[PDB]
């Protein structure tokens, strides 16, 4: 029972840290991207009240 | 899904405690 | 028994490491968006203190 | 005795 | 000369929300390796108690 | 970190 456990959550955790590594790029992506927002997001309607 | 794998681990965790 | 409840405390960190891992990174995370959040405040108040001033001298340069 | 003791310092130490 | 002081305005208002980004974002890698370094010192803790 | 954590609760359960 307990060596199906070690070989059964290892390759587990390898496919896992095969999807883990995605979603830390995107965690670390969206701190950055909102980041870009602060100052994109903020200039575009504001330079639109200027567009008039 | 991580509930139900602190449950299998927390067997082995009180019986090594008990066990010494 | 009285070194149970020390066995108990390593089978319980064990345990509790599984959510602390978490809490840590999350209340990491919170504090650094709100540091983040901070450091953009500032920009708020940067682009206020433009705000008062366009308002108090821009406002004059129309008087003028 | 000993190993429990040496544990609860060493998992104090982990926490 | 004041037309030219106000577009010069604009280039410091974007360069510094641009910049204010860039900085956001280093601070948003700074917390993502500290919410990373938080799980290795205790995945370190963990498998040294689990050895020994 | 459920599986560093199992190969670890497998050989405490060896021990058992």
């Amino acid at each position: 029972l307990r060596r199906q456990v070690d070989q059964l959550t290892n390759d587990k955790a390898r496919v896992e840290v095969e999807r883990d590594n995605l979603a830390e790029d995107i965690m670390r992506l969206r701190e950055k991207l909102q980041e870009e927002m602060l100052q994109r997001e903020e200039a575009e309607n504001t330079l639109q009240s200027f567009r008039q | 899904d991580v509930d139900n794998a602190s449950l299998a681990r927390l067997d082995l965790e009180r019986k090594v405690e008990s066990l010494q | 028994e009285a070194a149970n409840r020390n066995n108990d405390a390593l089978r319980q960190a064990k345990q509790e490491s599984t959510e602390y891992r978490r809490q840590v990174q999350s209340l990491t995370c919170e504090v650094d968006a709100l540091k983040g959040t901070n450091e953009s405040l500032e920009r708020q108040m940067r682009e206020m203190e433009e705000n008062f001033a366009v308002e108090a001298a821009n406002y004059q340069d129309t008087i003028g | 005795d000993l190993s429990e003791a040496a544990n609860r310092n060493n998992d104090a130490l982990r926490q």
